[PDB]
DNA sequence: AAAGCAAGCATAAAAGATCTAAACATAAAATC
DNA sequence: GATTTTATGTTTAGATCTTTTATGCTTGCTTT
């Protein structure tokens, strides 16, 4: 959503926007589907994400958030794998 | 004016005549139905009572006993077969006294507050039912108040079988999961689901946390096409029911059964339609039995019935390889009758243990072009000889070029398994003796073969007297067939395709192509007013722009405007068209 | 055909 | 009143407003409170395994504390960026344990042979476990076909799932087919089962299923379509 | 020509009668009007029987109304509790307790404007699901069998029979 | 010539807002 | 005094009127 500004997603575009850094991770190549699929559901009902208001990994979503939010809590998270600050600073 | 009308006579709080339940063969049809479909239902129960027994011990052992127990069991893709297995387990649970249990149907649960109360009445009006309050009052806390009125001081389980976990809407499903995730422990509750896929749909329909509070094992019934192998060896082609088959509905049915649907219902339902259409042409169809009750029917019978055998196509060979008293005076027939349905009963036995030991020899073989199931080589032999198909060919060329060893290992487990049929299944039925009295020494000549390969050329003499002891003497084609077992035989594939796969496309085609083939017109092989605007519109493309095809009608044949507007009416009726919504007076076709 | 066959075998048999 | 939920409150306000209320945050725990939680249990998991006799003369020496401790340092290695549930993890730990102490029942040293099946147990991580006819094959098939190859790309072969009206879906199955079927009832019927067996899905158009303006929606990754064309033998990509 | 066809229709008429002596139920699917027929069947062997007609084709006959029929007219236990699913519950209780009280309905157009919905062929499936009670239908619409699964076409145990007439639709667009 | 994007358009369905018909539980009185 | 019955006030679920939006479809311009 900051390159497509405030588009909204998908569990598919996320999914192939994640195994982009997945397959160059080598500490997120034993992951799957399933276990994505459950972190996206478990977002999901926090309500850190919004449905547009079908699959359920298919339906259209919306970003809750203002961007200083997550860029506070990579800041505040505690032992943060830097390959994933790698990528929060690209 | 009334939507329903009613004529109703004599109601208050066997449709047949006498003279059709007097006769025979509707009682031949229900002795014979009847210990069809009592062989298939204890077949299916002994197939069940693995799962049903390991079911009931599950439910014991939670009451050995929150996250709730529950138990899936992967039934098939078809529904009504499964529920009175369903039924059945109940019986146990009110057997063993130890859980109640309400079905919970999709249909009742469009909501969360239809699902508890019905999920409440049910529980109570079944534990009314093992030995009425307000469904606006019955919650979930009259259910705990009701449970610990009655069973404290004994703990029965709370069972609540849900048999179509896919037609559940989602969400009213993972609200009573949580709201039974919320309620055990105080009450004790297991779920059974029955998904009628795979353990996929459970994963992905249950929300992370609906998932986080379940505790599921899977448990699995047989699938159907295993269900038809084992309905297809152990019944219809078990020996001791007089009945046969031919291949050609024979094949129809395992048809019907592997490319639409897996419905075993369907298979018990077309078979019994296929057991009506032959049974009921007559009393002369009901000779068709064990062989004693037979002789009694044969000094039974009346003259229609000598009229309604002697027409039967394959008694005219018999008559060609050949009496005067015997095709008029009737009597001479009737006592030549006992040969005629004596050697044929003879033949569809030696028929069968004679199918049994060429599948054994040819399933152990690899590829098996003809097939490694018995219904596979019963259909490719009654539908033609199978010395003159390829397949047989194919057949003695991979099985010339075996091992010897190998090859003689394989007839011995061949002779292990048609004594084991020689033992355990001709034994009981009558003309029994007789058939191990002919087959035997055959089985002695092949024993022999067999021991001079324990001592190259041989294996021809071995195919040789395979051929001749066996396949060209009982495992004839249903045209070289013994004759009368038309009796015995159901070769009449039309009226059983006409009557069970209804084609509703092909007919009304066949109605607006060709009208004599229904109409039976002199000219038309005048037309009717639908055909042509039928063919008018046929020519049509997708849109239909309604005045040029209009002109086309006034072209082929005012009043006419009136039956080209009835003929459109027809049409739409029929749903072959519609008009169109952005624009009227102009149709588009569908 | 049922009458050609009746007409040859009452003929032959009878 | 006490009230609990994971949203924040600021999601509860109304149009109207609430009254006064007292937050409070509940932290879920980092690795090492994690594993303090995992550890506190070790006595009725020792007092578990004692039950279940050289097994048992080498459980009472050598399932110990610090044992105990490294086995939860090596299993938080690996679950921990996945889940920090700790109803989950204590629910696999002790299973995990269960097939953890086979050599030394027997004679590091450990972590290649448990390291083996732990990245099969994140692959059955919140999941808690302890066929087809021939033409609805074919009409699943066909259903993706006509969801995922576009409204035109089909004059030439013949943002998610796209929805399909079933005469679209009878006529990939005709062109499909290569056998050119009658349309029995049966076949209709195996098209209300794909529907009601959740293989397809409906958006619009119910009450005039049979008018054919119906918009249906087929459901289905490309794996098990791939392991349908498969079982068939009949290659899908092909189209 | 017609006229042939109508007699030839007559014939079969005590065959369909040992049909549906066995559980199956009779389903007519012809291009004509099934009128006719069925009303020549109704006074030719259903003189006497519990004949429940029922115009499928009629613009506004709710199901509700076949309901409280069934168990108001004939089994005379007022009306039918006011969901269909335990209308038919009550409906299957009473008559578990009647053998020998047979009957039979007479559904011309199952493909009716009311009808259409999945809802009503579902009560009409769990209504003939009965051992007792026996049905004969008409059938027009190409599209019918698109709302019957195999669960619905089990409980519907049917013996389909091409009767095809020419018959103009006259009752059909009537309403 | 047709293929694809576009102004719009026209019904459709999806809340949703609000009201009415059927159900239904309760109060109250008639009667045994 | 107890039961029953039924008359009625209350509830609840469906029916219907807005209106939104909206999206498949019309068709029409434009373009390769």
């Amino acid at each position: 959503s900051q390159i497509y500004d405030r588009d909204s997603f998908n569990f598919e575009i996320i999914y192939a926007r994640f195994s982009k850094f997945a397959k160059v991770s080598t500490t997120m190549q034993a992951v799957e589907r399933s276990i994505v699929l459950k972190a996206f559901e478990h977002l999901r009902i926090a309500e850190l994400i919004m449905p547009l208001t079908v699959q359920k990994e298919f339906e259209m979503h919306k970003l809750a958030l203002t961007y200083s939010q997550i860029h506070h809590c990579m800041q505040r998270y505690q032992a943060l794998p830097t390959e994933v600050a790698q990528w929060a600073q690209s | 004016s009334k939507g329903c009308f009613v004529y109703k006579n004599g109601a208050t709080r066997s449709l047949l005549g006498k003279e059709v339940v007097q006769q025979p063969f509707y009682e031949e049809y229900r002795k014979a139905w009847n210990q069809i479909n009592d062989h298939i239902a204890d077949l299916q129960h002994r197939s069940y009572a693995r799962t049903l027994e390991q079911l009931v011990d599950f439910v014991v052992g939670q009451a050995e006993r929150e996250v709730l127990p529950t138990a899936a069991l992967l039934t098939g893709i078809n529904q009504p077969d499964h529920l009175s297995q369903f039924t059945a387990l109940t019986q146990r649970l009110h057997a063993q006294r130890a859980a109640m249990v309400c079905v919970l149907q999709s249909r009742d649960c469009a909501t969360l507050k239809a699902a508890v109360e019905t999920l409440v009445f049910g529980l109570v009006e079944d534990n009314a039912e093992v030995e009425r309050l307000r469904r606006s009052q019955c919650t979930m806390k009259q259910l705990k108040s009701w449970y610990t009125n009655n069973f404290d001081s004994e703990r029965r389980q709370l069972v609540v079988i849900l048999p179509d976990f896919e037609c559940f809407n989602a969400s009213v499903l993972q609200d009573l999961i949580l709201i039974l995730s919320a309620h055990c422990g105080s009450l004790p509750f297991v779920l059974v689901l029955g998904v009628a896929t795979a353990m996929t749909a459970v994963h992905g329909t249950l929300p992370y946390h609906v998932s986080s509070k379940i505790r599921l094992r899977v448990f699995q019934t047989q699938a159907a096409p295993t269900g038809l192998n084992e309905v297809l060896d152990k019944v219809l082609l078990s020996p001791k029911y007089a009945f046969h088959l031919s291949g050609k509905t024979f094949k129809f049915l395992t048809h019907i059964f592997l490319y639409y649907d897996f419905s075993i219902h369907g298979f018990i339902q077309g078979f019994k339609y296929c057991l009506m259409e032959h049974f009921f042409g007559g009393n002369a169809f009901a000779l068709c039995t064990d062989y004693s009750k037979a002789l009694g029917r044969i000094k039974q019978l009346t003259h229609e019935d000598m009229e309604t055998i002697r027409r039967l196509p394959s008694f005219r060979p018999y008559v060609e390889q050949i009496i005067i008293a015997v095709l008029t005076d009737d009597d001479y027939l009737k006592k030549k009758l006992p040969q005629l349905l004596r050697d044929c009963l003879l033949h569809f036995l030696l028929f069968r243990c004679s199918l049994e030991f060429l599948t054994e020899l040819v399933g152990d073989l690899p590829r098996c072009p003809l097939g490694k199931l018995r219904r596979e080589l019963y259909v490719n032999c009654l539908n033609r000889a199978i010395i003159s198909t390829p397949e047989y060919k194919e057949c003695l060329q991979m099985l010339s070029f075996l091992s010897k060893d190998e090859f003689v290992a394989k007839v011995n487990r061949a002779l292990e398994r048609t004594e084991q049929f020689l033992v355990e299944e001709i034994a009981p039925l009558e003309l029994g003796e007789a058939c191990t009295a002919v087959l035997r020494p055959k089985l002695e000549a092949i024993r022999l073969a067999v021991d001079e390969v324990v001592k190259g050329r041989a294996l021809q003499k071995t195919l040789q007297l395979i051929e001749t002891q066996i396949v060209q003497d009982h495992l004839r084609a249903l045209q070289d067939a013994p004759p009368i077992h038309e009796l015995f035989v159901f070769s009449d594939i039309a009226t059983v395709r006409r009557n069970i796969i209804g084609a509703p496309r092909a007919a009304l085609h066949t109605a607006l192509n060709n009208p004599h083939f229904y109409m039976q017109c002199k000219c038309c092989e005048t037309l009717p007013d639908l055909s042509v605007v039928y063919k008018l519109h046929l020519e049509c493309g997708r849109m239909i722009n309604l005045f040029d095809w209009l002109q086309a009608f006034r072209s082929v044949v005012p009043q006419i405007q009136a039956r080209f507007t009835r003929a459109v009416a027809e049409l739409q009726f029929l749903g072959y068209i519609k008009m169109s919504k952005r624009k009227t007076d102009h149709a588009t076709r569908l | 055909d049922y009458e050609i066959w009746k007409a040859r075998m009452l003929a032959k048999a009878q | 009143v006490i009230l609990l939920s994971q949203l924040p409150f600021e999601k509860f306000y109304n149009k109207t407003g609430l009254s006064e209320i007292v937050c409070l945050h509940l932290a879920q725990y980092n690795k090492a409170e994690t594993q303090r939680i995992l550890g506190s249990d070790f006595q009725q998991v020792r007092n578990q395994l004692l039950e279940q006799k050289k097994r048992l003369e080498i459980c009472q020496e050598a399932v110990t504390e610090d044992f105990y401790n490294n086995y939860l340092n090596l299993f938080l290695s690996v679950f921990y960026k996945a889940c920090r549930d700790v109803p989950e993890l204590q629910l696999t730990a002790r299973k995990c344990l269960s097939t953890y102490l086979e050599p030394v029942l027997d004679g590091s040293r450990l972590w290649r042979h448990i390291a083996g099946p732990l990245r099969s147990a994140l692959t059955q991580i919140y999941m808690r476990i302890e066929e087809l006819p021939y033409y609805a094959k074919f009409l699943l098939i066909a259903a993706f076909l006509a969801s995922h190859n576009a409204a035109k790309q089909d004059k030439r072969l013949f943002l998610g799932p796209k929805s399909f009206s079933i005469d679209r879906l009878l006529a990939i199955f005709y062109a499909i087919l290569e056998e050119k079927v009658g349309l029995t009832c049966n076949l209709l019927s195996q098209i209300s089962t794909l529907v009601h067996l959740n293989l397809l899905s409906f958006v619009s158009g119910e009450q005039n299923i049979m008018e054919g303006s119906a918009r249906l929606q087929c459901t289905i990754g490309l794996e098990f379509v791939l392991q349908i064309g498969k079982v068939v033998g009949f290659n899908v990509r092909q189209y | 020509s017609i006229n042939a066809i109508m007699e030839e229709y007559r014939s079969y008429f005590p065959k369909w009668m040992c049909i549906l002596n066995e559980g199956f139920n009779i389903l007519l699917y012809g291009l004509g009007s099934k009128h006719q027929l069925l009303q020549s069947f109704h006074r030719e062997v259903l003189h006497k029987q519990t004949v429940l007609v029922v115009n499928g084709f009629f613009p506004s006959l709710t199901i509700k109304d076949m309901l409280d029929s069934i168990t108001s007219d004939i089994l005379d236990a007022g009306i039918s509790p006011a969901n269909p699913h335990e209308a038919v519950d009550m409906i299957e209780e009473e008559f578990a307790l009647i053998p020998e009280t047979h009957l039979f309905l007479i559904v011309h157009n199952l493909d009716g404007a009311m009808l259409r919905n999945v809802k009503a062929q579902a009560i009409l499936s769990r209504l003939a699901r009965i051992p007792n009670i026996h049905l004969l239908a008409s059938i027009d619409h190409i599209n019918t069998p698109l709302l019957w699964d195999q669960g619905k076409l089990c409980s519907f145990n049917f013996s389909w029979w091409d009767c095809t007439t020419m018959l103009p639709y006259t009752n059909e667009t009537a309403f």
